């Protein structure tokens, strides 16, 4: 139904795509505010996970 | 404004004195006379010797 | 736009008439130094209120708060619209300016409750951001009227720090031309004396000084 | 130590809270011998060699402050010093705030600095706005001075711009007097002119006490936490709605806190006559009081407004409660004098088609759908609350 595969998220996966799900890049748009999270950091790679 | 940042350096710099020359006191010899009798201790107040002279 | 002619009854002296009823006089106005070029609150009109300036913290000490911060010099964002604020200041906290005269009148618990986090010591670092630094120079002012000792403003907080290109849109009410002011219409005062305030000299783009008295100079002629 | 309570007939919810703010507390009178020697010791004048090392703000305040008020008027008119106006509109002898209106063109016009016209002659909304309030606070004092305000009104929307700070202030003025309709219109009016009901009011007219000076002076310390309430309650009501019904709910509280129940259910009474479309806290609130008073002081119109806005946006229990109310009272010995609530056949076909609208998404209306049929249309066999009380229990 969501059409993706799901992988695993093992520790070298999540040192892979640590830049997308850990970092900064982050952009929230609600309807108060467009905001672009800076200083978003995933501790650990069980945050990636 | 910077009230905290230049009283945490004036801090560090007493506790580095502090530290340093607590390193200088501790490997030291401290030798006390009355007649004749060295007894030589540490910095730490360890007696080290009972001699004679 | 397209140089709308303007509702005031302001008018300039015939060449038929006498110079007459002394006791009021309108006169050109030219100070000394411009202060377009200032900042809003470093103008002739904020003059009384220059003890009441905060410091300023400027761009340096802004970066060194945000690598190195101090546990009670409280960074706080005086920002209003949430439609403008895109990006979050580190070590910053959101006290928006039009509640800053009720929210120091909070005791420390209200406080916490009613912003969700403690209220500043009296003698804490307190260091004010706003887009050009206009809401946070109110907002410091506000901050001074309580005895808080240290207060600071980042004047262009945001748009020296986050780059951007806002402003705290500030009205400076200026009358629409289609509204009538005061001195037209009215009895307050005697017709001589309403008719030499109405009266100008040049054109009413300028500023004028209105003199209460006067004395021929008979030692001219 | 015991004293009375008023009667607000103001419903104990955590949900309006902030509506219970701008109620007065005996924990204050409590309180009050604490102060007893803070206000003692702030009436002695500073010494000399403080007051001649002063700044120069602080001493302009300090000393216009204490100065008489007419006397302070020539200083600033002499001096051009403008940012010195509220100062004396706190002085000791000051008068009613239209001649200090008056008194404020009148310094500007005569001032050492002529500006040009368009900014010469233009006071800051700040400085309507709390002559507004302080004239609004008046008319609560005394209603029969709203005359002159009009007045006032006619002056300042003719010579200052038409803000929505002033509108909302004159809203709030057009309210303290008991003036129900206009105020309504004027709050229609900005709502229809896109304008935002000011915070600031509508956190004051809630609060029917603290005249604005020593508010934005701020001798009162307490209940600054019910004033950021009320203007963040503003806030959120203006997010969703217009500023109609912002102002219709700051009006029910207002007339709820000042005793004046009879001008409360003039406002539902206006709002459902005039068109303003109520938010749904404020029929909530409305529901609630109603249930406070048990039905007493209310009308047949007041009751078809109250159903129109119960079925427009409403639960099925509240618009139950509401017509099962109005039928006791009818049948109540003492109201038997009072006509009957009796619905006209459009009226009563516009709350049965809006029931039914919303009884095609919702089954809780579509179960008691015809129960409301019955209430409104006055036949009300007792068969069908026993079914009703059967299906309850089973």
């Amino acid at each position: 139904g969501a059409g993706v595969l799901r992988p695993h998220f093992n520790e070298v996966w999540c040192q892979l795509n640590y830049a997308k799900f850990g970092s900064s890049t982050i952009t929230q748009h609600t309807t108060t505010s467009r905001r672009q999270l800076l200083f978003f950091h995933a501790g650990s790679l069980k945050d990636i996970a | 404004s910077f009230r905290y940042t230049n009283n945490l350096i004036g801090a560090l710099k007493h506790r580095l004195l502090l530290e340093s020359s607590y390193r200088e006191i501790a490997s030291r010899k401290f030798i006390g006379n009355c007649r004749g009798v060295e007894v030589v201790c540490s910095g730490y107040g360890t007696v080290l010797a009972v001699q004679l002279t | 736009q397209a140089d709308r002619r303007t509702r005031h009854h302001m008018m300039v002296d015939g060449q038929i008439n006498p110079r007459e009823w002394f006791n009021w006089h309108p006169k050109e106005y030219q100070p000394w130094y411009f202060d377009r070029h200032k900042f809003l609150y470093e103008q002739r009109q904020y003059a009384q209120f220059h003890h009441l300036l905060c410091h300023q913290v400027y761009l340096k000490d802004m970066l060194h708060l945000m690598r190195y911060p101090e546990p009670y010099t409280h960074i706080i964002d005086c920002r209003t619209s949430t439609q403008k604020m895109h990006r979050w200041v580190p070590h910053s906290l959101w006290l928006p300016r039009d509640e800053v005269e009720y929210a120091l009148q909070l005791s420390a618990d209200e406080f916490l409750d009613m912003y969700g986090f403690r209220k500043p010591d009296k003698s804490d670092d307190v260091i004010l951001l706003s887009h050009n630094g206009i809401y946070s120079e109110q907002a410091g002012w506000e901050w001074k009227k309580q005895f808080f000792q240290h207060v600071y403003n980042y004047r262009g907080g945001t748009n020296e720090l986050f780059g951007e290109s806002y402003s705290d849109m500030n009205v400076s009410d200026v009358l629409s031309p289609w509204k009538g002011p005061f001195p037209q219409s009215g009895v307050f005062v005697d017709k001589w004396s309403k008719r030499k305030v109405l009266t100008r000299t040049g054109p009413f783009d300028r500023q004028y000084e209105m003199q209460d008295f006067a004395l021929p100079d008979l030692e001219l002629e | 130590t015991q004293l009375p309570d008023p009667p607000y007939y103001l419903p104990h919810s955590p949900r309006f809270d902030a509506e219970r703010c701008g109620t007065f507390n005996k924990k204050w009178l409590l309180n009050l011998p604490a102060l007893k020697p803070l206000v003692r010791n702030s009436t002695y004048l500073p010494k000399k060699e403080e007051l001649w090392r002063a700044p120069t703000h602080e001493a302009l305040e300090t000393i216009i402050g204490h100065l008489p008020y007419h006397d302070a008027l020539r200083y600033i008119t002499e001096h051009s010093l403008f940012l010195l106006f509220p100062t004396v509109l706190r002085a000791r002898d000051a008068p009613l705030p239209h001649v200090i209106y008056e008194d404020f063109m009148k310094s500007c016009t005569f001032a050492s600095l002529q500006n040009p016209p368009e900014e010469q002659f233009a006071l800051p909304s700040v400085l309507l706005r709390t002559l507004l309030c302080m004239a609004a606070y008046h008319c609560t004092l005394d209603a029969d001075y709203f005359t002159t305000c009009q007045m006032l009104f006619g002056r300042m929307e003719q010579q200052q711009q038409t803000t929505p700070e002033v509108l909302s202030a004159w809203v709030y003025c057009c309210t303290a007097s008991g003036r129900v309709d206009e105020a309504l219109t004027y709050a229609k009016y900005m709502a229809d002119c896109s304008a935002p009901f000011d915070v600031t009011v509508f956190s004051l007219m809630q609060h029917p006490s603290l005249n604005p000076i020593e508010v934005e002076d701020g001798s009162v310390p307490h209940s600054a936490k019910g004033l950021l309430l009320q203007r963040r309650l503003g806030n959120r009501l203006h997010t969703a709605y217009r500023s109609d019904a912002v102002a219709a709910h700051g009006m029910f509280v207002y007339y709820a806190l000042t005793l004046s129940h009879v001008r409360k259910w003039e406002v539902i009474r206006a709002a459902a006559a005039l068109g303003v479309t109520l938010a749904e806290r404020t029929v909530v609130l409305a529901v609630e009081v109603f249930a406070r008073e048990k039905g007493m002081r209310c009308g047949p119109k007041t009751v078809k407004a109250l159903t129109h806005f119960l079925a427009q946006d409403g639960t099925v229990g509240h618009l139950l409660y509401v017509l099962l109310r109005a039928r006791k009272n009818e049948l109540l010995p003492e109201f038997r004098d009072l006509p009957h609530t009796t619905f006209s056949e459009e009226e009563q076909e516009l709350v049965l088609q809006c029931v039914a609208q919303r009884a095609r998404h919702d089954d809780s209306f579509a179960v008691a759908a015809t129960l409301v049929s019955s209430l409104v249309r006055e036949d009300d066999p007792s068969e069908l609350l026993m079914a009703f009380a059967r299906a309850a229990r089973n």
